[PDB]
């Protein structure tokens, strides 16, 4: 952002960037496990704070 | 006495679960049964051996009461 042309940077991005690996070793799909919530609590006692 | 102003503690983390997120009724008869005979085995000899010794005198008390008024 600010004073860029973005003819510009995607030309010093295929300089630059174009020897990224773009599809890998094998390829696996990176798996998303969700988070569940759970209602709870937890407390630390510290009277000499 | 209110909760504030009671006593000081420093260093100790307490963890604990909503209601509404754990079983009421937990392991009943696979903890409970061993548990109330732990219990009964460590009180039996402290409570038991003074109501066997009225038992003793009672049955004592009613059969010298009854061999007396025969002949």
């Amino acid at each position: 952002a600010g004073g860029v042309e973005h003819r510009q940077l995607l030309d010093l991005a295929q300089k630059h960037f174009s020897s990224l690996s773009g599809t890998y070793v094998e390829d696996a799909v990176p798996a998303f496990t969700p988070c569940r919530f759970t209602g709870s609590e937890i407390r630390h006692r510290d009277d000499a704070l | 006495r209110e909760f504030g102003h009671l006593t000081r503690m420093r260093h100790v983390i307490t963890y604990s679960l909503s209601p509404f997120e754990q079983r009421a009724f937990p392991h009943y008869f696979t903890k409970g049964i061993p548990n109330v005979l732990r219990r009964t085995r460590a009180c039996i000899l402290r409570v038991a051996p003074p109501f066997v010794v009225f038992y003793l005198v009672y049955t004592w008390g009613t059969q010298e009461f009854e061999k007396s008024k025969r002949k």
